[PDB]
RNA sequence: AGCGCCGUGGCGCAGUGGAAGCGCGCAGGGCUCAUAACCCUGAUGUCCUCGGAUCGAAACCGAGCGGCGCUACCA
């Protein structure tokens, strides 16, 4: 029972990009079902088909796969649209390519929800996905904040709240992202004792690994100490590492030696 | 139904074993072969001269059986920069009845002081009359300053001809002059193939090695044939070894110095850092008795340039932590030798070829670092290494000012500009230091055909001082 | 030794969260009197092993097979 769109109207819009999966050609194109909103279809007319000449049909609509569309003129009466592939700019198919994405996701996690409490999925956008894309532009964005934070879902009214716990097992179980933030710092010493003075560093920088975050600098080379961190929010392992190189110069200044940083942390 | 491994394991107890070292002996009484010294350690260097792709690793292999890493990817197939080393023991059969040439064998370090006979009917067993340790030196006409750094360190040396080619190679007579610059006069010649040539060609090859070798120095240099992978005559080489050539006078009377010629970082990979190890430099003490626990200083080490382009040396002080050599740590330092030299000193300092040539020192003596250095030098009447096909070889010219000259003091590689030249005595500028300590045998070498061509000799006799900055 | 990279249908690329991919190859057919150009359909996958969650995984991850790029021979 695959229903309820993505968006808020069912129909589409003036001048909207969507994409299509196509499954017939008749004459005049195809009039092919969509799936970035409801179910419906709409026609895809040959001059308004591809770039270069349109030397063959059948090579370029590849039936029963996944196309890029614009919607010219939408029938708000019964359910009919008119449908572009040629007119799609090139920054513009890659960008809804994206929105599109964003959009399954979203019903593919709603999906399993449905089909796992027999609730048509209708209800389940109503009462979830409909406020989370009010709230935060995106039901994608919601997710990821529900994910780190739980407030999320105050203000919101489910049909049932093991509705909310088994999605929330689902995306932490499948929307799992902790990215790892990776630098190196150079040992450019000359001086006299260096060895000892990597070791207090090395405590200095592992003490300071908190129970979430947990920072070890592992050795590959001599000059070349690696930090590797697993940045929980991709905003505190800058912090963390900046804290540890700042650590390994209050270090080095005084022993006698010199280091450099060859790359500062990045996701 | 004895493992093998097992069957290593009772030949080294009934071997006795490796003895450790005792941690305080008499030094006046310790000679350099006593047990105490010579069971693990090498006190004499033996290294491999020869043009290249004739196989100067595959020959100490043969003899030791230790293999010299070949790294550097490109590196394991052409040419090495570093020297390549082996650790080799020679042990003597006490029984007289078997025959002198296959009493001798050459095993290596991780053997014990008693090892079995391994010749069919023998029972008896060896006595290792001493360890050898071998300094391979790079054999190539670009590898220039590596190989004179190695004759600096070595103290005996093998020449290795091939058969099957030209006679007179020309790299092989640049080596051996090399060696003969530096007051060294045991060389023996080893002929690497021997079973690819006949019998006619043998007399013709003895002949042309004969009549190359007559006007030289070395004048008495014993011929062997060897084969680096049939594994035979290894024996009469050890014999060799253990006759022609003694123990050069060295005892503890004299200060205590030492000549890094490599360096090495010890920063396992993937371990944490908080079970890590030291720096370890690889030097040669030519002079000196050295134990655990010490404070040393290279004298040239931090080399600095300020905003007025001057140039700063900050001796780099160091206490030692360990002192590896042979196999197994030791408590104290037999000079003479290779000893990596693992101490407090900075990893990233010897992770290139950044302790390449210097001297180093023990807390208790003052060496002298110079800039502008006063040397007598001599030359030879034609270049060495040169393939001339039938014309002359290139005769040597006199000396012009303001030219970089390869003036290899010892094992520093030092590129010197000339600012004085008399008909046997010279002035160099030093951009990158140099140290003096005694005498400090010098090489020279000079640039005509791009890569560095030997030229003469030459001896410090005066110098201006920079005093390092505390 | 470790850090980043990867895993053909013959090949190079691509998506990999819903189950077999593109283009070039090979086979066959079409157009033409006839060839190349062009147009159609194919026959080829243990998309590298052991596992996991999941109605789903080549795909998301991990205890490893294999080979590169990098530090680089680390006594
Ligand atoms: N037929 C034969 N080949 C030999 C003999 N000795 C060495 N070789 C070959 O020489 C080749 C080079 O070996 P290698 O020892 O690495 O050369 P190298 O001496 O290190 C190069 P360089 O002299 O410049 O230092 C090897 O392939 C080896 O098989 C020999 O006695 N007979
Ligand atoms: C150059 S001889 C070997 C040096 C050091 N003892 C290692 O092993
Ligand atoms: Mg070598």
């Amino acid at each position: 029972t695959s229903h309820c769109r993505f968006y808020e109207n069912k129909y589409p819009e003036i001048d909207d990009i969507v994409m299509v999966n196509v499954q017939q050609i008749a004459e005049m194109g195809a009039y092919v079902k969509l799936l970035e909103y409801d179910n419906i279809e709409g026609m895809i007319l040959l001059s308004e088909l591809s770039r270069r000449r349109i030397r063959s049909i059948q090579k370029l609509i590849r039936v029963g796969k996944n196309d890029v569309a614009v919607v010219l003129r939408v029938d708000k009466e019964k359910g009919y649209i008119d449908l572009s592939k040629r007119r799609v700019s090139s920054e513009d198919i890659i960008k809804c390519e994206e929105k599109y994405q964003k959009s399954k996701t979203v019903h593919s996690i709603l999906r399993y929800c449905a089909e796992k409490f027999q609730i048509p999925l209708e209800e389940l956008y109503k009462t979830i996905a409909w406020p989370l894309s009010r709230k935060f532009g995106h039901a994608y964005e919601a997710f990821k904040l529900s994910i780190i934070d739980e407030t999320v879902w105050e203000g919101i009214e489910p049909p049932s709240k093991d509705v909310l716990d088994e999605l929330k097992n689902y995306i932490s179980k499948r929307l799992t992202p902790a990215v790892k933030i990776r630098a190196d710092v150079e040992v450019s010493c000359f001086s006299y004792e260096g060895i000892d003075a990597i070791k207090d560093a090395l405590k200095s920088a592992e003490d300071m690994s908190t129970e979430q975050m947990q920072v070890k600098v592992k050795l590959v080379a001599a000059p070349l100490y690696v930090l590797t961190t697993q940045a929980l929010d991709k905003q505190k392992g800058i912090e963390q590492l900046e804290s540890a190189i700042e650590k390994i110069t209050e270090v080095i200044t005084k022993y006698g030696g010199v280091c450099n940083i060859t790359m500062p942390p990045k996701a | 139904g004895e493992t093998e491994e097992e069957k290593r394991k009772r030949e080294f107890e009934e071997g006795g074993g490796l003895p450790e070292q005792p941690l305080n002996p008499d030094f006046s009484k310790l000679n350099p072969l006593s047990a105490e010294i010579i069971n693990r350690q090498a006190t004499i260097n033996i290294g491999t001269i020869g043009h290249v792709a004739h196989g100067k690793s595959t020959v100490v292999r043969a003899i030791s059986g230790v293999q010299t890493v070949r790294f550097k990817d490109e590196l394991e197939r052409n040419i090495t920069i570093k020297l390549g080393y082996a650790n080799a023991k020679i042990y003597k059969c006490q029984e007289p009845t078997c025959p002198e040439p296959d009493c001798y064998r050459s095993f290596k370090s991780d053997k014990e002081i008693s090892p079995k006979c391994q010749r069919p009917g023998c029972p008896g067993r060896y006595k290792l009359v001493r360890h050898v340790s071998f300094v391979d030196c790079p054999g190539h006409d670009i590898l220039m300053s590596t190989m004179l750094s190695g004759a600096a360190v070595m103290d005996a040396a093998l020449l290795l001809i091939a058969g099957n080619e030209s006679c007179p190679q020309p790299q092989t007579s640049e080596h051996l002059a090399a060696i003969e610059i530096m007051k060294l006069k045991h060389v023996i010649i080893l002929q690497n193939k021997v079973d690819l040539m006949r019998e006619e060609s043998a007399l013709e090859h003895q002949k042309s090695i004969l009549k190359f070798i007559r006007g030289t120095i070395a004048d008495g240099a014993p011929i062997v044939p060897i084969s680096a992978q049939l594994k035979y005559n290894i024996d009469a080489v050890n014999e060799f070894i253990v006759k022609t050539i003694p123990v050069p006078p060295r005892d503890f009377m004299i200060s205590p110095r030492l000549i890094v010629i490599r360096s090495f970082d010890v920063n396992k990979p993937g371990a944490e850092i908080e079970d890590l190890k030291g720096g370890v430099a690889g030097g040669s003490i030519l002079n000196g008795v050295f134990k655990l626990g010490d404070e040393i200083e290279i004298r040239p080490g931090i080399v600095t340039k300020d905003d007025k382009g001057k140039i700063q040396c900050k001796p780099i002080f160091s206490n030692i932590v360990s002192l590896f050599a042979e196999q197994n740590d030791l408590k104290f330092a037999v000079p003479g030798g290779l000893i990596g030299v693992g101490t407090k000193v900075d990893p990233t300092l010897c992770r290139a070829d950044r302790l390449v040539g210097q001297v180093v020192g023990a807390k208790g003596h003052l060496p002298n670092i110079y800039t502008d250095i006063e040397i007598n030098y001599f030359l030879l009447r034609r270049l060495l290494g040169v393939k001339t096909d039938g014309q002359k070889q290139a005769k040597v010219r006199k000396l012009e000012p303001n030219e970089v000259l390869m003036v290899n003091i010892g094992s520093t590689a030092t590129g010197a500009r000339v600012v004085a030249v008399k008909a046997d005595m010279a002035r160099l500028q030093l951009t990158s230091p140099a140290c003096t300590e005694i005498n400090e045998k010098i090489a020279l070498s000079r640039r005509i055909e791009k890569h560095w061509r030997l030229i003469g000799w030459a001896t410090i006799k005066k110098g201006t001082t920079l005093e390092p900055i505390a």
